[PDB]
């Protein structure tokens, strides 16, 4: 009973937490591996994507040797605070949060040969910039950075305790994502220069495709539509100035009311999008649609039910056939 | 001289214990002061309350023999002596005040007798019923218990002077009325044993200023104005259609306002009823005109319905609006 | 035009290779380097993403220098201890990494190309 | 007095480093949950947050003390200086503990020893919700609570009472949902190392239809059925049909934009996305089928009156048979 | 070595839970502000936020000393030792202490034993509104602040300065997007609670709110639509289509001006005097198309066209110089 | 050895008083700072303020911890910022700011042998940016940081950007969302007040915001509409139902464009340069509508297609005059 009680004691007698290990001796050597229990939602207005984890992180300390029955102790989490640990940050971490409901989520392992293994369980707000030119056919690589913060190169080296490959494990329930779907991840390591010095930066990439399912349907599907009401009036005899008339000015407001509330929904920006530029297109074609039936009407000579006039037959052929090419640019372009 | 009253006091005083423990329950007398209630969040069901929440019990170990009465302390005095841990049960978010220094007050007799004051602002928790929305009344509540202590060991109760207001008009509500303010006492078992909840309840209701112009108004012009269509002769098809379509256009717009300031309850509030009623009002003045028009051309009942539909329909508006408001108003 | 101009390289036995983009902005974006031996293979080479983060083949690892003139938008590869094996045309490739960085079809625009000579 | 020798001696010695029965048998943890209340369900980013009353029992016998009769209940600020489970929730995203007035915590000693330990968390668990159906889905909300930092060796976890652990359900009132039913689970994660002790708490959120039917359903309907007025006018009639046609497809674009800028943001198809595109088409095919008519005659001078004729039974035969697919499918 | 001597031995057999002359006398607290940007002021919530410099000065007996030293510069860590007057503000909401890089105070300890704190806060304070004039309406939103524990004879505030000068907002300090910052007003009086009776230092910052947004934004719209309306008189009786098309649509876009202009307006139960300009609006264009619907139903000009060409122009310019007169006046 | 650099720190720190500035009555502390900037966002023109992101470093030296036989630089824990003096350095113009605290409090302490201390920190500050929007959206805002001492003089501590013109790094690779930084400035001075000269040091940057997104936007649609406007003067004045209805429709048109960029603009309420754009056009159309008014009652009233075709020419005319003046005034 008070044999574990006095081996804790003797831990800290002349230990520094002020110091690394191996000291202006040799690298510290941080062997670490991420665990991902929820790949959190990703906001296109912040630019921002979530993340919980249980970051794993494995060191040597030679200051910490003890011979006893037990062979690996968990510590208090009031004595894991007096034992050096690395300053681990992420590159990224707009505002990240270290759970500790009910209890400190942190545990600190001391194995006899001195290996301590120390879990976490974290929160963070990784930033990611994207470059939304083809929204919504894009599709990002949002990152995940972390590395030293105090040491640099020559005192702190981190390594994955694994093949990179696997040493990111994603839950199966992970995805958070409603819009996005998460394609895979990419794991690496880098070196840093700054104005302090080098570091070793640790680097996960988070494929990102966009789902484009709500699009189509929201935006693209009623002004394709709104185009070919818009486009239907040439069949419409010349003589029915009032019904041409009211029936080009209304699509105009009805595609005004859809570029509007599609907007909306796409983050503010100031390029041209590539969802931007089909909008216009389709505004276009409904305005060149009613300005061709001014044209019409400047040669009505007889305002009673004369012909077909001839705008009217290359109009109904000319304004389905461009529209139809446009599609084949647009989309052929932004999905190859 | 001070120094050395309070020396002797804090010696031999242990503050996990509350007053006469193991002999008779701890009585308190609280009071408070509503500075001012903040705005009545409907979608989330909460209203934020700012208050002066003052309490009063009795410690013989605090005792001193002196001439001074009183001293008056701070807010770094507060921990070392025993202090009630009362938490507001309907509280969903609360939090005091520390600018430029925590806003508390500590009094003590020679007596015994302690005064403990602080400032606190309250997210509380208020159930609505929107039924009646916007001619609604709610009586929203503010409790608060000792949270580890029973019955049997800390009691609860208002002093003469129980709750007090600061200027009315001053409070920030913007939509609701305060007008009354009722405070209870009752015991309340739980798992871990029965507690004594003190409740203090702000009767709100709610005022029909703004709905009246931007809702009820323009809702009640508009089936109005699709009544002019009986009268604009049967030979003006595009007329009367173009002014049927329009205002179901412009009553399908007002639709939207009627769900803008309440959360997305699943009942017909009062509201809802309106201007649903109204739609379908509007709706029927173009069916009606299909009708006519389809019997005048494509194929004495003719005649009838023109010179009806200027009678019936403003009979049947006013009579749905003579039992609707009826209905609320009255009832 | 967006065009990838290499410049710098040619015979030598200390060379700083750059890389010159124009006609687009890669400020975030990962303007990486990539080696083609005749015939061989597209071999993976160093970049730089947005964060000066920089990257190397463990093939060459501490012998070619990296480094980004983000105000320019270019990127200048330095090579260092040359040896005959080294003896390819290097390519400069700018893209959004996607399915990762160490992949030639992660990059969407592609730089023409310079061919060193290195004898001993 | 005599309370304040046994509470001293108690805590004379005592280490908190260490679980009680360190080489003995696990220390049992009996949980017991009461759900205050649950708010802010939402869907954009998958979550809820619900206030409750968890607390804890397990048995310490180094706080055994002999002479008193009462259930001792210290001060909230004891509990630092005692042992406590590491229990945490698995599945939270933000989470505290309401400290007003002081920090909502009891510690209650039974002279057998038996420890409890009772929090007040306001705690916003993760929910992965599954919105394909919406509005005519049902959500399945848990909350994962699992000891950090031991193993089945060392701690064990079980509902205390049974199916009545947690209490307090019942009488949760949502604005749109309706809390079916709720389990309660006690599993043990079993991996390579050993077992990780584990209990789960689960509702089955159903969501209530009745604001969806009045704001989005019957605008929608009732749209579509004017649009089919224009099969009963005259085919000469131009200037009508197109305009009732054409602005009964701008009410539907006022309907369906609106909705987005007021129903949460969900960017994949839901079951009332495919309703509101299923609408669009029907009164865009009503505008249609007149410029068809109309050319027919005019550009090509069958019966042109039999065109509307046979539209006058497809067209409400058609969106009939499309609503009874729909319901069906959907429930 | 001499200056680390002297500092600690101040607080050798100091007591900071008395006030300076505890039984003595009464401690006179003398404050100043330096207000360095009025933050904005927020409708929706009744409140405004506002950054100052709080200095107080009084005088404490027990901290006499004497030296080669003047004045001192005391760590804040220190300062946590010594009495300081528990100021606070009686209207604060959410008032943030800045802590960044250090936390932003300041104690300085003259030779006289007078001291000088500073700090920097960051005060939202509620200030009350009767938007009943909207958007022609000023406001006076106040800042009060005394102690708390101390009542009116043991604390008592006095401004630094005199009062008009105790305040000083600073050259660029108006970050007021929509109102315009006139004027303070510096008072000080004594207010009683159920406690005691307390000392408060008060300020009033007028402020006056521009109505050039609102004229371009909802005012012209709805002056010019209802215009439109009118216009119709004009048009000839014949043409049922044309007027009935006219009378409608312009509803429906008054509608949408009414609905966009609350959208800005705060949610208010009381009707503000904006929204009864647009009624007014709303029922002149609604009258323009009954009047249409009369003359139609009894088919030169009729004489109705003829007559609502001159009574509806003239009752709509009648009722703006009575609403711009009576509020701007 | 590496008990000895325990040593050799314990030497330090030991007798060290934190209340003392280096040289505390000699030369004035000269303090090197350089910024190293990782990102900035949040840019909100609502509340002119900004949100970046920092490597934020102070150089300084202090020779009463220099250290001898030890040629590395000693880099100590983070938490040894407690045990030494650093400058009270505050910007002066934050209205929110923290140090990041994940994995454990963003900060680094460097001893060099020369008693040379840096001292880094991880800032992100929500500093405050005044805006000037009357040309907005083709607005250039200027931002800035001040940065001061607090309780310091020019007598005592001396600010400068260490490393002249290079000492903020970072800031090209920056990427705003809507803008496009242009240039950056460094400014050391010493503001001047009866007491002596307080150090200052500004960082100030110069947005651009890029009007791709208003001509796609607002622009573009006003345009087509105005144009739209024009069609009715080449319509037939005894075309009543066609003109007016054309006319007013994009009177309303123009009404939603005005109405819907206002939600989705920032409320900024005063006249800015979008706003006359789309008064502007407003006007245009309603003139339009006015003109045929005025045709319709000269025919029919006082009865003309010269007023129709002079105003073919005048419309066209003077609203490509209202653009020239426009975009020269605005550029
Ligand atoms: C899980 O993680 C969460 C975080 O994510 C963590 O929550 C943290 O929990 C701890 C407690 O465990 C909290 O710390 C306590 O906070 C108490 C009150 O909190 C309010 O005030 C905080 C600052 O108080 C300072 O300022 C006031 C006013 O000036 C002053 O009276 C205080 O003494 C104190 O002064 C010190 O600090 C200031 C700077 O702040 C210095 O300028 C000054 O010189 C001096 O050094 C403030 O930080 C809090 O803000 C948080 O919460 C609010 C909401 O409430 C939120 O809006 C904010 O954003 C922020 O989150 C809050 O405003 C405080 O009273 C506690 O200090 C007590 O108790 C401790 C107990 O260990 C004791 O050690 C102290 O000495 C002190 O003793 C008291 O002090 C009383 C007040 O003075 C006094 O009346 C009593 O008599 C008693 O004794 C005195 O002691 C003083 C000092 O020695 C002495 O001078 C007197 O003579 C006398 O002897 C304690 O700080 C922490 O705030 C929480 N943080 C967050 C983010 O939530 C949670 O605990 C974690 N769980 C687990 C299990 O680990
Ligand atoms: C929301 O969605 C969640 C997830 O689906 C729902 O939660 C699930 O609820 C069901 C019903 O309550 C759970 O099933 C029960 O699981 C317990 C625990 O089983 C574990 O522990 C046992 C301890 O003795 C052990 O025997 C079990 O081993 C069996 O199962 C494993 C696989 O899990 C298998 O490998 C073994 O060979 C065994 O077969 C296991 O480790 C279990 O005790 C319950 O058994 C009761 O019911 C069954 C019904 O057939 C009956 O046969 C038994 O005799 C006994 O009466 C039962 O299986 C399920 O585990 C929960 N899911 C998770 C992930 O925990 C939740 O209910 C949903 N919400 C709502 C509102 O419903
Ligand atoms: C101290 O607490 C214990 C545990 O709650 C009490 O014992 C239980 O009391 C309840 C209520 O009377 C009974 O329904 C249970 O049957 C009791 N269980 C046991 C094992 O005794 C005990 O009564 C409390 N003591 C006092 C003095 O309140
Ligand atoms: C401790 O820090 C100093 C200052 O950064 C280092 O001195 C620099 O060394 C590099 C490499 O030789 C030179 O390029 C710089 O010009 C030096 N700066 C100064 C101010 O001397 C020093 O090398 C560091 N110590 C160690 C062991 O690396
Ligand atoms: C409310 O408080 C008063 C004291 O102010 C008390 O007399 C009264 O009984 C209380 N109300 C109830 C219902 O007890
Ligand atoms: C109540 C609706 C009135 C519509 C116009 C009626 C005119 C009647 C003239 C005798």
């Amino acid at each position: 009973t008070t044999v574990f009680t006095r081996i804790l004691d003797r831990l800290l007698d002349g230990y520094d937490n002020r110091l690394r290990p191996g000291l202006g001796e040799r690298v510290t050597e941080v062997k670490t591996d991420i665990f991902v229990t929820s790949f959190g939602p990703v906001s296109d207005h912040d630019m921002e994507y979530t993340i919980d984890v249980f970051f794993r992180q494995s060191w040597k300390d030679e200051r910490l040797k003890f011979k006893g029955p037990m062979t690996v102790l968990r510590l208090n989490n009031l004595m894991a605070s007096k034992i050096w640990t690395p300053d681990t940050f992420f590159h990224n971490g707009k505002k990240s949060v270290a759970h500790n409901m009910t209890m400190p989520n942190k545990l600190l392992r001391i194995t006899e040969d001195g290996t301590l293994l120390y879990t976490m369980r974290l929160t963070v707000r990784a930033e990611c910039p994207m470059h939304l030119e083809d929204f919504p056919m894009d599709a990002h690589a949002c990152p995940l950075k972390f590395g030293s913060y105090a040491y640099t190169r020559a005192e702190v080296v981190y390594e994955w305790t694994r093949e990179p490959a696997r040493s990111v494990v994603v839950a199966e329930d992970g995805s958070r994502l409603n819009q996005y779907d998460l394609l895979g991840q990419t794991v690496d390591s880098g070196i840093v220069q700054s104005s302090t010095g080098e570091y070793v930066v640790m680097t996960t990439h988070f494929h990102l495709k966009r789902k484009i399912g709500y699009f189509v349907i929201q935006t693209y599907l009623p002004c394709i539509m709104t185009v070919i009401l818009s486009q239907v009036s040439f069949w419409l005899n010349r003589e029915s100035v009032p019904a041409r008339t009211v029936f080009g000015v209304t699509t105009v407001l009805t595609m005004t009311t859809l570029s509007i509330s599609a907007r909306n929904s796409l983050p503010k920006v100031a390029y041209a999008t590539a969802m931007d530029w089909f909008i216009a297109v389709c505004y276009a074609f409904v305005f060149s649609a009613l300005i061709e039936f001014a044209t019409v009407n400047y040669f009505t000579k007889r305002g009673y039910a004369n012909s077909v006039s001839k705008i009217d037959r290359l109009s109904r052929i000319a304004f389905p056939l461009l529209f139809g090419i446009f599609n084949l640019v647009y989309w052929a372009t932004y999905l190859n | 001289d001070v120094t050395v009253i309070l020396n002797n006091l804090l010696e031999g005083y242990d503050n996990k214990l509350r007053p006469d423990i193991g002999v008779k329950p701890t009585l308190i007398h609280t009071d408070m002061y509503v500075n001012s209630i903040g705005p009545v969040n409907a979608i989330n069901m909460e209203y934020t309350i700012d208050i002066f929440f003052a309490q009063t019990w009795y410690d013989r170990r605090l005792k001193f023999n002196s001439t001074i009465k009183v001293l008056r302390l701070n807010s770094n005095m507060v921990g070392k002596i025993w202090i009630p841990d009362t938490f507001f049960r309907n509280s969903k978010k609360a939090d005091a005040h520390w600018i430029t220094t925590p806003n508390r007050m500590l009094r003590i007799w020679n007596d015994g007798r302690v005064l403990y004051t602080l400032r606190l602002t309250i997210d509380a928790e208020c159930q609505l019923q929107l039924h009646n929305f916007p001619m609604d009344e709610h009586s929203c509540p503010l409790e608060f218990s000792s949270y580890g202590y029973p019955r049997e060991e800390i009691v609860y109760q208002w002093k003469r002077s129980s709750v007090e207001v600061g200027d009315t008009r001053s409070w920030r509500l913007y939509q609701f009325s305060f007008v009354g303010l009722r405070n209870t006492t009752e015991v309340v078992k739980t798992t871990s044993g029965d507690y004594v909840v003190m409740s203090v309840y702000f009767d709100l209701s709610r005022r029909m200023g703004y709905f009246t112009i931007q809702t009820y108004i323009p809702c009640t012009l508009i089936v109005v104005l699709s009544w002019v269509s009986f009268w604009i002769n049967k030979d003006a098809v595009p007329a009367r259609t173009s002014l049927g379509i329009t205002t179901v256009l412009t009553m399908t717009t007002l639709s939207t306002i009627a769900r803008k300031s309440l959360p997305k309850v699943s009942y017909v509030t009062a509201m809802d009823l309106f201007v649903s009623v109204c739609f379908i009002f509007v709706f029927s003045a173009l069916v009606e005109y299909g009708t006519l028009h389809y019997f005048v051309s494509n194929r004495i009942r003719i005649a009838k319905m023109d010179s009806y539909a200027r009678i019936f329909f403003p009979t049947a508006f006013c009579l749905f609006n003579l039992v609707y408001w009826v209905s609320y108003l009255y009832l | 035009q967006v065009q990838l101009q290499e410049s710098g390289g040619g015979l030598v036995q200390s060379l700083r290779v750059s890389c010159a983009a124009s006609g687009r902005t890669f400020t975030t974006y990962i303007m990486a380097w990539f080696r083609q031996a005749p015939g061989k293979e597209r071999e993976f080479l160093a970049a730089m993403d947005q964060g000066r983060i920089q990257y190397y083949g463990d093939s060459v690892r501490g012998r070619f220098t990296i480094s980004r003139d983000y105000a320019k938008n270019s990127v200048d590869l330095q090579l260092d201890g040359l040896r005959p094996e080294d003896t390819a045309v290097y390519y400069c490739a700018a893209g959004a990494g996607f399915w990762g960085l160490r992949t030639a079809s992660s990059y969407h625009y592609w730089g023409q190309g310079t061919q060193v000579t290195v004898s001993s | 007095s005599f309370v304040k020798e046994t509470v001293d001696k108690l805590l004379k010695g005592y280490d908190i480093r260490l679980r009680p029965d360190f080489g003995g048998p696990p220390v049992c943890v009996g949980m017991n949950i009461d759900i205050a209340s649950i708010d802010m369900v939402s869907e954009v980013n998958m979550d809820y947050t619900l206030t409750m009353y968890f607390q804890q029992y397990w048995r310490d016998k180094r706080l055994a003390y002999s002479g008193i009769p009462l259930n001792l209940t210290l001060d909230n600020r004891v509990a630092d200086q005692l042992w406590v489970p590491d229990t945490y929730f698995l599945n939270d995203k933000k989470s505290f503990v309401h400290g007003v007035t002081v920090k909502n915590r009891m510690i209650r000693l039974h002279p057998d020893g038996t420890v409890l330990y009772g929090l007040r968390i306001t705690t916003t668990a993760a929910c992965m919700m599954d919105l394909r159906r919406y509005p005519l889905d049902e959500q399945n909300c848990t909350l994962e609570i699992e000891s950090y930092g031991y193993t089945t060796d060392d701690i064990e976890f079980y509902w205390r009472g049974g199916d009545k652990a947690v209490t307090g359900v019942e009488r949760i009132e949502l604005p749109q949902f309706s809390i079916v039913e709720h389990r309660l689970v006690s599993r043990n994660v079993v991996f390579a190392t050993g077992a990780y002790p584990r209990l789960s708490l689960s509702f089955r959120l159903k969501r209530n239809i009745g604001y969806f039917i009045l704001q989005t359903y019957m605008p929608s309907i009732l749209i579509t059925i004017l649009s089919w007025v224009s099969f009963w006018i005259n085919y000469d009639a131009s200037a009508a049909r197109v305009a009732l046609g054409i602005t009964t497809v701008l009410t539907m674009t006022t309907i369906n934009t609106h909705l987005r800028e007021t129903l949460p943001k969900i960017p994949y198809v839901k079951a009332i996305d495919m309703y509101l595109m299923g609408c669009f088409v029907f009164v865009f095919l009503a505008l249609l089928e007149y410029a068809f008519v109309n050319y027919i005659f005019f550009g090509r001078g069958t019966d042109v009156n039999a065109i509307d004729r046979w539209s006058r039974i497809v067209f409400p035969f058609t969106f009939s048979l499309f609503n009874l697919v729909y319901w069906l499918y959907y429930v």
